[PDB]
RNA sequence: GCGCUACACUGACGGAGCCAGCGAGUCUAACCUUGGCCGAGAGGUCUUGGUAAUCUUGGAAACUCCGUCGUGCUGGGGAU
RNA sequence: GUCUGCUUAAUUGCGAUAACGAACGAGACCUUAACCUACUAAAUAGUGGUGCUAGCAUUUGCUGGUUAUCCACUUCUUAG
């Protein structure tokens, strides 16, 4: 029955798939009822690459500021080798990264 | 005879007075309502200056209060507001027993039966919802298609069976009286010419008023359910008031207070005094009224930010 | 050196090239009903007590 | 009852300075009159003296105020900018040396100590020796 | 400035026709209402329609 | 007369001084007034600064320059000479000095002789550049009194500034060497030796 | 019990934390009471609010004000707001309600910050020129 | 043409108070360095941590402090 | 159509109109600075309580030191 205290660490470029996954997350895990926290929500990094517009000195001095704003996002979750694996497999998706930095 | 004389007020709030409440068990223990997100507790000491000590604010919602119903005991004040609640306040103190949440559109009400239990509240989602003295619903009634405006308690001397009765309101232009225990069906008020923005009740179980955006005040019985005394009061009342045991009406018609006198059928006494630097369309027109619980003290309330309580005394 | 303190009533219209001049009536505070129309230089209002040792030049409207 | 805090930021300075001038124990390292502290000061300290006994109450009040720190910390603190001259004025980090040696001399009596995580923490004495001498600098104010 | 616009006026001037009666000047009771009626873009746009309307019922009377 | 006995003795010297009383508890702003009719209305005597700093939203509203405490449109000027530019705390550690070197030299109510270096130091009969052509006249017209006091502080700062300037005198001893001699004004100062020098370029053009 | 109520402070950058409890006298700022001000010319900034009112009231009311953010004069209003702020958070949750109206008509009079923190922003910078509304040199 | 310090006592010198924010950073090798010593100093170094909200790194200057300098091209100026 | 006029940071909009209704620009949108005593978590953020504890008071108090003594917190500080 070996217990493990996992920690769930997410990141994307859309606030709309992403929020989706700690609604699914923390209600595809309170179905499971797990001992967990609520979607912690980490300082928004947010890169601004100044660049001039022109192809050639010429031409006024005419500049840009395009950037990726991630929303970093993490979680928690206990549960054995069986019911963290059935959870990590499920949320499954476009835009997004899931780590399972495990705490054995 | 009764020359009604116009006295010292109790001024205090920054927004706009929008209810007010008859204390209903310690008639001092005034307890007043708001717009700017509190409830200034005013004593009636009474002793003259201040007519009578603004001793607990209570702060907030996030948004505007449309009500503040006292309990059957009268030291536990029940909120509402435009951010979709309740928040039961302690008259004595600054506190939130039970956030009652759940509505969608802006509470318009609040009231409590004769034992302090199966509470109600209207809405704009166009219901109703009971929330017992816990954030919990008995059920969520849906017979109306509208903004159901206001609901009241009635204060029963056929000594109460126990399967009781309450009421409601109003752009569908109708009332409807919901057993407060198992929301059955009883009669409605057909007819009117636009918004039912209020109603009221008897101080024994056999009187009521509704009212006006048309002009007319269409009167009751509940224990006859038959349509009555049809008056004609031009602008609107926003803000109705039974004396408790006299037979005097009080409602704030813009313009009067029209005391109409619900026995015979007369205009006794219109209070539009006092007034200083206005362009009409500035009067600073009411929005809540009451009759001392024990029934004199009219606690006449107005926009502005000055309550103006105005009792009836001698000829 | 005789100082006649004159009160501004009616601020009139803007003048000068660079808007350095308002026009100005004035009510003589210290001989009310006299109501002469001089000029002044400032960012004015009605009630700017105004100061003249030159009683009186009455002035005409400057490009 | 009687604090190091309850008392000012240069009376404790000059009244631990004339305590650690008149202690003799304090030792006094061999590049501590000449040598320029800081290299943008031209002027070393205008005392030449027991700045070392005025840097022995600074350092020390400075520790205790916080947890721990030093020598590449009292390195960002004591200096200021630079005199670059012509070149728009510029920070310069002192010389770890003198207070890398009062921090190993304070180590001696029982005033300053080495905080586990490590580096300078005042001991358990030490503090005893700053709450004795913040109450002897409170009565030149009283 | 503070100078009103078409999209806005011509949205209140269409409205003011039907809904003079629900009609008001506490404009914070129109604001709500002015959604149940129009099918508006925005929150800002909407707060500038009813602003105008209240400039109708404050002068109509 | 009642010392609070609170550990933290927060003064019984700056408790009897500013409990009994309002105002900066060195100078008492308490039976000190203004003696002219024109520069009342447009020179605050004082709303209480108990120090000589308000954020200061004084130029949005076209008027409030008025509402502005005199003492803090002064520290305001000094604000220069460019190198200091920015430094207010050097400019109040300097005029919190000035008010002691007027009290000390005269023996006056020095916050009043601060005010009498206002109305006296104001140019009334003033000129303007009529455009006008290649050459014309500076139609001579008496500023509102608004503008006047704008100048009455502006003037005073451009002549007690050269006086420290290769000078043994630390603006604290030239500012109070200007206001005592500028109210008695005299002409040992710089206003009553330009103020008069603008009356005196106008009295002709006029 | 503890009776504690309590607040923050905010002027252009940082915060304080007025833990306004029930004790005997104290007013600790930064681990250093207010007699011990910090940039000691402005010193009179915080000294107005103890007296702007009875040094009477604050004997009861104990403020351990921790002070972080925001160069020295920033926070000066941040710790001013917060002793008043709560002046009415004590005089709101605890000491009545007209004691917030007797106050705020005292405390509203300097009609300043004190109560309501500053609004003004630093303007963003741009391209080309250096503090804010500056445009680079000109040519011909 | 773009720029730095200064013509002062509203400053220059000094103790004694003594305060942020944008960064960065060593790997296949020497980037940050304290601490504790040696140097008047500039520094030297032993040794230490740190692939960094984890170390140097919580102590930057205008300033309040307490004054010397006293109208002396100085005790402004800092060229050569 | 894209205009006399009044309107704006703006062909930005009411209105006048053999002219009706659309595209690009602008604006909408993206970056960051502000706010959330509601959520979600933090021995790489800090609280009290807790000892261990080092001083002044002795009046219970006041001033500390402690990357674990433990925990409990999450205003703070980070940030979804």
């Amino acid at each position: 029955q070996q217990i493990i205290k996992i920690r769930i660490t997410l990141t994307s470029t859309k606030v709309k798939q992403l929020e989706n996954v700690s609604s699914n997350i923390v209600k595809n895990a309170e179905q499971h009822n797990l001992v967990k926290k609520g979607p912690v929500r980490l300082p928004t990094k947010v890169l601004k690459i100044s660049t001039r517009k022109t192809p050639n000195g010429e031409g006024s001095k005419t500049w840009e500021t395009y950037e990726m704003r991630i929303h970093k996002r993490y979680i928690d979750l206990e549960a054995p080798v069986q019911i963290v694996k059935r959870i990590t497999q499920i949320t499954i998706e476009p835009g997004v990264d899931v780590e399972v930095v495990v705490a054995s | 005879n009764e020359v009604l004389v116009l006295r010292g007020t109790l001024e205090g709030h920054n927004g706009w007075v929008t209810s007010l409440a008859t204390s209903a068990g310690q008639p001092n223990l005034l307890l007043s309502a708001s717009r700017d997100k509190t409830l200034i507790s005013w004593k009636l000491t009474g002793d003259d200056q201040k007519f009578g000590v603004p001793v607990r604010s209570f702060k907030g919602h996030s948004h505007i209060v449309q009500d503040c119903t006292l309990t059957a005991d009268g030291a536990y004040a029940l909120s509402a507001s435009w951010d979709k609640t309740l928040r039961l306040w302690d008259v004595a103190t600054g506190e939130t027993y039970q956030r009652f949440v759940g509505h969608k559109s802006d509470v318009m009400s609040v009231d409590i039966d004769k034992k302090a239990s199966m509470i109600i509240s209207g809405s704009r989602d166009k219901t109703i919802k009971v929330w017992t003295i816990k954030g919990q619903c008995l059920a969520t009634l849906l017979g109306h298609n509208d903004w159901v405006s206001q609901v009241r308690v009635v204060p029963n001397e056929k000594a109460d069976d126990d399967s009781v009765t309450i009421i409601s309101a109003g752009n569908d232009k109708m009332v409807k009286a919901w057993n407060l225990n198992q929301f059955q069906i009883e009669a409605d008020f057909i007819g009117h010419n636009s918004n039912i923005n209020t109603l009221t009740a008897s101080p024994d179980g056999t009187l009521i008023a509704s009212a006006g955006k048309d002009g007319e005040i269409m009167l009751w019985n509940l224990a006859a359910k038959k349509a009555m005394y049809t008056l004609s009061a031009q602008d609107e009342v926003f803000s109705l008031a039974f004396s408790p045991n006299r037979y005097w009406l009080a409602a704030a018609t813009a313009t009067g207070i029209k005391v109409f006198s619900l026995d015979p059928q007369y205009l006794v006494d219109d209070l539009r005094p006092e007034f200083a630097g206005y362009s009409k369309a500035a009067e600073p027109h009411a929005v809540s009224l009451a009759w001392s619980a024990d029934g004199q003290t009219l606690f006449a309330g107005y926009t502005d930010n000055v309550i103006r309580v105005w009792q009836v005394m001698t000829a | 050196t005789p100082v006649t303190l004159a009160k501004v009533i009616k601020v009139l219209g803007r003048t000068g090239s660079r808007g350095g001049v308002t026009q100005v009536r004035v009510e003589f505070l210290e001989d009310t009903s006299r109501t002469i129309v001089r000029n002044v230089k400032g960012p004015v209002r009605e009630n700017d007590i105004l100061v003249l040792m030159e009683s009186e030049r009455e002035a005409r409207r400057l490009r | 009852g009687v604090s190091v805090r309850d008392v000012a930021a240069q009376d404790f300075i000059n009244a631990y300075a004339s305590f650690l001038q008149r202690q003799g124990k304090l030792e006094v390292p061999g590049y501590v009159d000449i040598v320029k502290t800081s290299s943008g000061n031209e002027m070393p300290p205008q005392d030449a003296e027991g700045w070392f006994y005025k840097r022995a109450a600074s350092v020390a009040r400075h520790i205790y105020m916080r947890k721990q720190v030093g020598v590449g910390k009292l390195n960002k603190l004591y200096g200021g900018a630079k005199s670059r001259g012509v070149r728009p004025y510029k920070h310069i980090d002192a010389s770890g040396s003198i207070n890398r040696k009062v921090l190993q001399a304070l180590e001696k009596i029982g005033i300053v100590e080495i905080s586990p995580k490590g580096g300078r923490r005042i001991s358990e004495n030490g503090q005893r020796d700053l709450d004795r001498i913040a109450a002897q600098t409170l009565e030149e104010d009283e | 400035g503070r100078v009103r616009t078409k999209t806005v006026k011509r949205a209140s001037k269409a409205l003011i026709e039907r809904y003079y009666p629900k009609l008001t000047l506490d404009f914070q009771t129109n604001k709500r209402l002015c959604d149940e009626i129009a099918t508006i873009q925005s929150k800002r746009l909407r707060n500038k329609i009813a602003g105008y309307t209240t400039h109708l019922m404050k002068r109509i009377q | 007369f009642t010392p609070v006995v609170l550990a933290t003795p927060i003064p019984e010297e700056v408790q009897q001084a500013q409990t009994e009383i309002k105002l900066f508890n060195k100078w008492s702003f308490e039976e000190v007034e203004v003696k002219d009719a024109s520069l009342v209305d447009y020179v605050q005597v004082a709303q209480p600064i108990f120090v000589a700093h308000t954020a200061g939203r004084y130029a949005n509203k076209r008027f409030r320059k008025a509402q502005c405490p005199i003492i803090e449109r002064l520290t305001n000027s000094l604000m220069m000479n460019g190198r200091n530019n920015g430094k207010k705390l050097k400019a109040v550690r300097i005029i919190k000095h000035t008010l002691d070197i007027i009290n000390v030299l005269t023996d006056q109510n020095p916050i009043q002789v601060v005010v009498d270096a206002i109305t006296n130091t104001g140019p009334r009969e003033d000129t303007t550049r009529v455009g006008g052509g290649g050459a014309a006249r500076r139609q001579a017209v008496d500023v509102s009194p608004l503008r006047r006091v704008n100048q009455a502080i502006a003037l005073l700062t451009i002549g007690a500034r050269e006086a420290a300037f290769r000078n043994i005198k630390t603006i604290a001893e030239t500012l109070a060497e200007e206001l005592i001699n500028a109210a008695k004004g005299s002409s040992t100062s710089y206003a009553i030796k330009k103020k008069d020098e603008l009356e005196r370029v106008a009295k002709s053009n006029r | 019990a503890v009776p504690s109520v309590q607040t923050f402070g905010k002027k252009k950058s940082a915060t304080a934390v007025a833990h306004v409890k029930a004790g005997k006298g104290l007013i600790k700022v930064n681990g250093s009471p207010i007699t011990l001000v910090e940039p000691e010319i402005l010193a009179f900034k915080v000294y107005e609010p103890l007296l702007l009112v009875g040094l009477d009231k604050f004997s009861n009311i104990d403020i351990r004000v921790r002070v972080t953010g925001g160069g020295h004069v920033s926070q000066v209003y941040a710790i001013r707001q917060a002793i008043a702020k709560g002046l009415v958070a004590y005089h709101q949750k605890y000491v009545d309600e007209q004691s917030k109206n007797e106050l705020k008509k005292a405390f509203t009079s300097y009609d300043a910050t004190l109560l309501i923190a500053d609004s003004r922003r630093p303007e963003p910078k741009k391209f080309g020129g250096k503090g804010a509304r500056s445009r680079f040199q000109k040519s011909y």
